[PDB]
């Protein structure tokens, strides 16, 4: 059990900065040519 | 592109239905049934 | 009234899926209603739902 | 079977069906079973990876959402792609690109 | 750089006549002539451009002989903008056209140099009259026009 | 992509291709594709059909035909969509548009574009026709 | 959710606040005696 807790928390993420830039230009676009706009909208899965 | 998007009244009937169902995920996802939560552990488990 | 043209924007702009969201939001919503429909087709949902 | 799939006039008009039936999911395991082997000597049953990988590429060039749905398996695809090299027509690396 | 790139361009219409099997040379005219048609930097003290000027015209000789309606525009726009950079000394290039440009005045190859000729007169309506045979060639073309 | 074509013209192309199917397998040669392609109205020269086999052996199938037809219609569709989409922007449709009118109508196209972006967009340029807008946005 | 249901406002009196921490203590009391917790 303590193997799991020790290993698991080492895979936790931190505030990365490179991934932030990938949002900062991806958010520049507002809608696809014609497909329901950006379906993911927030798409928060990146920084944390 | 956004300036050339099509009006709603020219869509085929079959296609104009699939968009309704997918978009009408705005009456289940927000409504709450509650119900099975407190009546569950009451009739089940206890008084079993 | 000029500005009425600004109000009527979903009707020619936005993709078709966006129009459905605006016209369907108030139907099965509660209390507040924006850009509503005639109060004749908004009764079967409150019966069907 | 796959050759008759790409002529039915319906796998061009309603892509939303084919992600709901998800045949791209099922056909994917077909490739992994035949290619599963210790080394390059396990290239049993060739001429079918090429005959099927061609179908995947055209699926990826029908809609943007079709591109996303299969993109998520990129890490899975490259894991078993850079081993069986030497044939023509297609290879899993091509559909990865 | 033109003393090495034009060496390959020297074999322009060296096969554009009989049959020309491997037309991969036309594929090299999609990343070379396009690069040359992006530099208005031109001076003097040389006449090697004259050999290159006709070479582009020699490549545009084929009105349909392996050109592609889309790939032909690259070579057409390669010279149409190459005129507004020369030192107004385009000598033999005018004589290359002369009346041959006036000839076939009912073909699709007419608009190849028709609009190009108008660009010369619309940039010399107060000069470029310091010649002799060319001045005679202008009237020779004007009367035959 | 192959998503710029509606279903009815895809059906028409499928019918045209199937009407002259070789043996039901959809394998046709170079001479006959020109005939089938000139059968339904479009009659271009021989250069484009020379380059079509170059992009993709004597073995032509329906998917390749559909892709090449799709991307030879899509360029025309894209080149033409820049003129019809502007029709709503001007009342008469000719091209003349007052600069004051766009201050309250050009902020509500559904792109969630507020006043600042259109400030910078129109400031970087009376009545302006459609071609100046083409140069303005296409860049 | 069967436990934490009870888990700009007047001050809470002494007598009432034990009811919440007793109800919470009982709501999960049935859920640790009955095996559970050691899973």
């Amino acid at each position: 059990f303590f193997q799991s807790i020790q290993a698991l928390m080492q895979t936790c993420s931190v505030l990365d900065l490179n991934a932030f830039e990938r949002q900062n230009k991806a958010e520049g676009l507002g809608m696809v040519n014609e497909d329901g706009t950006v379906i993911n909208r927030q798409n928060g899965e990146k920084v944390m | 592109a956004c300036f050339r998007m099509t009006p709603l009244y020219n869509l085929p009937t079959h296609r104009a239905c699939n968009m309704f169902l997918e978009s009408y995920k705005a009456a289940w996802i927000l409504t709450e049934d509650h119900s099975f939560e407190d009546r569950m552990i009451d009739d089940l488990s206890k008084a079993g | 009234s000029a500005a009425e043209t600004a109000r009527r924007t979903r009707e020619f702009r936005s993709p078709p899926q966006e129009q459905i969201n605006m016209l369907l939001h108030f139907k099965d919503e509660a209390d507040e209603e924006d850009c509503p429909l005639p109060e004749d087709i908004r009764q079967d949902l409150q019966d069907f739902h | 079977s796959i050759g008759n799939i790409m002529n039915n006039k319906v796998f061009y008009q309603h892509p939303n069906l084919m992600r709901a039936l998800g045949m791209h999911e099922t056909v994917m395991e077909v490739m992994v079973n035949v290619l599963g082997g210790g080394e390059t000597k396990e290239i049993r049953f060739p001429k079918m990876v090429t005959s099927c990988c061609r179908f995947l590429c055209y699926f990826c060039r029908i809609s943007r959402q079709n591109q996303r749905s299969m993109f998520d398996h990129l890490s899975y695809l490259l894991e078993n792609s850079g081993i069986g090299l030497g044939m023509q027509g297609s290879t899993p690396l091509d559909v990865a690109a | 750089h033109v003393l090495d790139v034009g060496f390959l361009p020297d074999m322009r219409a060296a096969a554009s006549l009989d049959t020309a099997t491997f037309s991969t040379t036309e594929m090299a005219l999609a990343l070379n002539r396009y690069l040359c048609l992006a530099v208005l930097p031109l001076i003097t003290k040389c006449a090697p451009l004259f050999a290159g000027t006709e070479h582009r015209a020699i490549m545009v000789d084929s009105m349909l002989h392996t050109v592609y309606r889309l790939s032909r525009g690259r070579s057409l726009t390669k010279a149409q903008r190459d005129v507004i950079e020369d030192c107004l000394m385009a000598l033999c290039r005018y004589i290359r056209p002369s009346m041959l440009q006036h000839l076939l005045r009912r073909l699709v190859f007419d608009v190849p140099i028709l609009n190009e000729f108008a660009k010369m007169p619309l940039k010399l309506l107060t000069n470029h009259y310091e010649r002799c045979w060319k001045y005679y060639c202008l009237p020779t073309g004007w009367a035959n026009f | 992509m192959a998503d710029q074509l509606t279903e009815e013209q895809i059906a028409e192309f499928k019918e045209a291709f199937s009407l002259f199917d070789k043996d039901g397998d959809g394998t046709i040669t170079t001479k006959a594709l020109g005939t089938v392609m000139r059968s339904l109205g479009q009659n271009p020269t021989e250069a484009e059909l020379q380059d079509m086999i170059n992009e993709v052996n004597g073995t032509i199938d329906f998917p390749a035909f559909l892709t090449m037809m799709a991307r030879k219609m899509k360029d025309t569709d894209s080149e033409e969509e820049i003129r019809e989409a502007f029709r709503v922007f001007d009342k008469d449709g000719n091209g003349y548009i007052s600069a004051a009118a766009l201050r309250h109508v050009m902020t509500n196209l559904g792109e969630k574009l507020t006043d600042e972006e259109v400030d910078e967009m129109i400031r970087e340029a009376g009545q302006v026709n459609y071609e100046a807008f083409v140069q303005m946005m296409t860049a | 959710k069967s436990c934490h249901l009870e888990e700009e406002e007047v001050e809470v009196s002494f007598e009432e606040k034990e009811m919440e921490k007793q109800r919470l203590l009982y709501q999960q009391s049935r859920l640790h005696t009955r095996g559970a917790a050691e899973m």
